[PDB]
């Protein structure tokens, strides 16, 4: 159970089967998607990112970790990710609002969270729950063709679904932490908040898609008002 | 219950 593409191996591991490499798998998923979602959607320009191939068949932009402020976002991400092998994330979201502070967005880019116990099987306990709980690991195959659906789904919302943001806008990354994390730990770069986001009662709802490694599970959705 | 924020922009 194991991938052998040349063009996989080079953003994401080989094997998602076990614990650890499942957990940077979902790292690895966190960057790519949204550095795909943060350049589709001309949030940052073009010079932020590096081409990158997850297939010979698809090709996305990743952030460069050689620009200052892409860095700044890529490690934001980067220590987002690290959260999940702890099992303290329950979601991260880039949120953009019209202004800076608002707790209603205009445009939402989700990513839900569920650990699994033991050997991946079992769901540690939200209404995005019960669908993740009924999945199985398929194998690092399967997985591969989850990622690749997502980018792709991405790209095709982004360019071919959605309209462009407002001419001015506040974008940023807005975590919320699971009921087990203890209230010492911080995510780096992440400042404490009592509001996360909320909706409009008329945005519209679209699903990305979902990716399954070994014990852990993700939910990729997109709320907008643009859409 | 718990959150946590960044900017970007």
């Amino acid at each position: 159970d194991a991938i052998d593409d040349k063009t996989w191996s080079k953003l994401f591991p080989s094997i998602v089967s076990d614990p650890d490499r499942s957990s940077n798998f979902m790292i690895r998923a966190i960057y790519v998607v949204f550095s795909a979602v943060l350049r589709q959607r001309n949030i940052l320009e073009k010079e932020y990112f590096s081409k990158n191939y997850i297939t010979e068949n698809l090709s996305c932009m990743t952030l460069s970790f050689k620009n200052l402020r892409a860095h700044q976002i890529a490690q934001l991400l980067r220590a987002a990710g690290d959260a999940t092998k702890d099992g303290f994330l329950k979601e991260i979201s880039l949120v953009v609002t019209e202004h800076d502070g608002d707790v209603e967005a205009i445009e939402v880019f989700s990513m839900k969270f569920i650990y699994f116990e033991n050997g991946g099987v079992v769901a540690r306990l939200d209404p995005h729950f019960a669908e993740l709980a009924q999945l199985r690991y398929e194998g690092a195959e399967s997985v591969r063709d989850q990622m690749v659906t997502i980018v792709r789904s991405v790209q095709f919302l982004c360019t071919k679904v959605l309209e462009p943001l407002p001419a001015e806008f506040t974008a940023n990354f807005r975590l919320k932490y699971t009921n087990d994390a203890p209230s010492n730990f911080r995510i780096d770069g992440f400042d404490d908040s009592s509001t996360f986001y909320t909706l409009p009662d008329g945005i519209q709802s679209v699903t990305i898609g979902h990716l399954r490694p070994g014990h852990h599970a993700a939910h990729m959705q997109c709320w907008s008002k643009s859409m | 219950m718990r959150y946590g924020q960044s900017p970007n922009m």
